[PDB]
């Protein structure tokens, strides 16, 4: 059995930890909600 | 019970002691969340009681209490916010800008950030703090990095 508990306020924080890069990807995405990556 | 606007963790005690399965988003009355974290099971908020109200494997989406709330959109030129509450770690937010995930259906922003299954269900923000959508449902690419879509469900 599942339950939550809250874990902030959803805020922009400015001055915050920049990372990470955009890709562009070609995807499918099946019936089950499953992404995969097509080439 | 608690029913006060903000991001939550999803736990379960099933496993071993207390583990995290995903992340939340509660706004206007309504749990939003990933499909795959809680596969359409009731939550509970102390003694209050939460009961699933629409959902889609597809969209791999989830609403409680009501219908999906969350409507913002990425404009797709903006650097955007990934709110990532990791299991047993303060949430802490983490700026990017936005890749594309080209579809048959049309482009979806991608957030390529890495962190444990358990931040399933972290929302993205725009500049004034509006859900742009939940991380967490995405693909592993060539190097063994995971890049996620920018899922958002449709309002009524
Ligand atoms: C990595 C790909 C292959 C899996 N995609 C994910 O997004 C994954 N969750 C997941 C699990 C089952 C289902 C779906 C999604 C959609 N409907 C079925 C996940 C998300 C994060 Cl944030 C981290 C993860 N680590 N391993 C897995 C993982």
């Amino acid at each position: 059995d599942m339950y939550i508990e809250r874990a902030g306020d959803i805020t922009w924080e400015k001055d915050a930890e920049v990372t990470g890069n955009s890709p562009r990807l070609d995807v499918a995405l099946d019936e089950s909600g499953d992404f995969s990556l097509v080439e | 019970g608690e029913t006060t606007d903000g991001v939550y963790r999803v736990m379960t005690r099933r496993l071993l002691g207390s583990t995290q399965v995903g992340v939340g988003v509660m706004q206007e009355g309504v749990f939003h969340t990933m499909w795959h974290v809680t596969k359409g099971a009731a939550l509970r908020s102390g003694e209050g009681r939460l009961d699933p109200y629409w959902g889609d494997v597809k969209q791999d989406l989830v609403s409680y209490c009501g219908p999906w709330k969350l409507d913002a959109a990425w404009d797709g030129l903006s650097e955007v916010q990934l709110l990532a509450v990791p299991p047993g770690e303060r949430a802490k937010n983490i700026q990017t800008l936005p890749g594309i995930f080209k579809t048959k259906d049309g482009d979806i922003g991608a957030v390529a950030l890495d962190y444990p299954a358990g931040t399933s269900g972290s929302p993205i923000l725009d500049k004034c703090g509006r859900v742009i959508g939940l991380y967490g449902n995405g693909v592993v690419i060539k190097n063994g990095s995971y890049v996620s879509a920018i899922t958002q469900g449709k309002r009524e």
